[PDB]
């Protein structure tokens, strides 16, 4: 673990490279402008809770455009069929692989937010808080399956293996 | 300028080509989320947000800003704090509690008026640690004092020198023990881009 | 050459999907004939076009 | 009409960051 620690380390120190100039970059100065957006202050958690019921609906709004009705997406973020398919159905189904992508980004997300969920709720202790985010980031691979929607991600959990070694 | 809470949580609860376009930049929103999360010495923490006029997309709009010193100290006494707590004290918390078929919980009903528990803080004795003791646990620390960080948007920090003592003594556990670079001989980054380009193996270095 | 759907001697119905868990065959080669086909000699040819890969699709 | 020219607009000022040495 330490010699692959030291070997990503020399990597991203040699493929090093100053990024191009340009002009200064803004995106939510231009969603300000918009009249269709406001700005408030909320919470941490209610606004973690919020973003993962609107992404929970997008990827709801993604299944209901196409027509389909022999599918069902879990508020947990599993998409499971209800019936054995047909041919053209299996045809009518066929999404890419950034939809599931997205799909195990928002599981993971909605797995940190609810962590904090039963924190504040007075269920566990900051003390056991602490291992539980603890475990999600060491064992993304293990409680979710993004590791076969992109093989490339392999890289990333290793580094998050061998960090579990050391510390 | 803002608006009040209530506002967006009623846009949230109730809830299309101007609907359609905005949840384009969704995984935006989660990389803005995941960034801002809490540190395990604090207990809530407000953020601002932008919201569409009808519920569809919600960011968090902030960059983390800390200052270098204070954090490393602060991490520090986390770890001695969580060492202390292992040896005296275990259960695990049971992964993902929701079950599929529920929804989210709604905030305002069940944590908008729960007071929440205990954080983890160290005791910090007040005699040692009287540079550091009105500020080691705020969420963005001397924000409002003129005579340490510019301003508002809280990019500069100038110290004095007993405050760095004692954050350098509170964290020596996450620092090493070196004073010169007589350490790391063979084992820097040029005799590691040297062994790369001869494509050799130094013992203990990488292949 | 290709085999047609008269050359089969015996095709039959295709009443219940599944029994038990277990997925049942439907014993006639319409949906064989449909991912791919037959020689004169009996050996099946599949067809390769499914470009977007679609990594759950494959395994349900 | 008016809102996809609103994100029509917003998209042009997204490429305008890169718009005279890209094309």
């Amino acid at each position: 673990s330490y010699q692959k620690l030291l070997k990503y380390y020399v990597l991203n120190a040699l493929k090093h490279r100053p990024p191009k100039a340009q002009k200064k970059r803004y995106l939510f100065r231009s969603f300000k402008a918009t009249k269709f957006f406001q700005s408030t202050k909320l919470d941490w958690v209610e606004v973690g809770l919020q973003v993962c019921r609107q992404g929970y609906n997008m990827l709801n709004l993604l299944i209901h455009r196409k027509n389909l009705n022999y599918l069902h997406l879990d508020y947990n973020f599993n998409l499971k069929p209800v019936k054995t398919l047909t041919t053209k159905e299996r045809k009518k189904s066929r999404f890419g692989n950034a939809f599931h992508l997205c799909r195990e980004v928002l599981r993971l997300t909605k797995l940190v937010v609810d962590s904090h969920v039963q924190y504040r709720l007075g269920n566990v202790d900051a003390f056991q808080l602490a291992d539980g985010l603890q475990y999600i980031f060491a064992h993304v691979g293990q409680l979710t399956g993004m590791y076969r929607y992109k093989y490339k991600l392999m890289r990333q959990i290793r580094m998050c293996k061998d960090l579990k070694h050391l510390i | 300028e803002d608006m009040p809470p209530e506002h967006v949580r009623k846009i949230i609860r109730d809830h299309k080509r101007v609907y359609l376009g905005a949840l384009k930049y969704m995984p935006h929103a989660v990389l803005k989320l995941l960034e801002n999360m809490p540190m395990p010495w604090e207990q809530i923490r407000d953020v601002p947000v932008l919201y569409h006029i009808t519920g569809a997309i919600s960011f968090v709009n902030e960059i983390p800003w800390v200052i270098e010193p204070v954090y490393i100290s602060q991490w520090g006494s986390m770890w001695i704090m969580m060492r202390r707590e292992k040896r005296d004290r275990f259960k695990r918390m049971r992964f993902p509690p929701f079950d599929d078929e529920e929804p989210p919980l709604d905030y305002a009903d069940n944590i908008l008026d729960v007071e929440p528990l205990e954080a983890i803080q160290l005791e910090l004795d007040p005699e040692e640690d009287a540079p550091v003791l009105d500020w080691f646990y705020d969420h963005q620390p001397l924000r409002d004092s003129r005579k340490y960080v510019n301003g508002s948007t809280y990019q500069r920090w100038q110290f004095t020198l007993p405050m760095m003592s004692t954050l350098y003594r509170l964290a020596n556990q996450l620092l090493t023990d070196l004073v010169d670079d007589n350490y790391f001989y063979l084992f820097d980054l040029k005799a590691f881009f040297t062994s790369k380009a001869l494509n050799m193996a130094i013992p203990g270095g990488p292949k | 050459d290709i085999l047609a759907s008269e050359d089969v001697e015996g095709q039959e119905a295709a009443t219940l999907p599944s029994e038990g868990g277990v997925r049942i065959t439907p014993f006639n080669l319409q949906e064989e004939m449909e991912e791919g086909h037959f020689d004169a000699d009996g050996n099946y040819f599949l067809n390769r076009d499914a470009q977007i890969r679609d990594s759950w699709l494959d395994n349900i | 009409e008016e809102a996809d020219a609103i994100y029509a607009a917003l998209d042009k000022r997204m490429d305008e960051r890169r718009k005279e040495r890209r094309e």
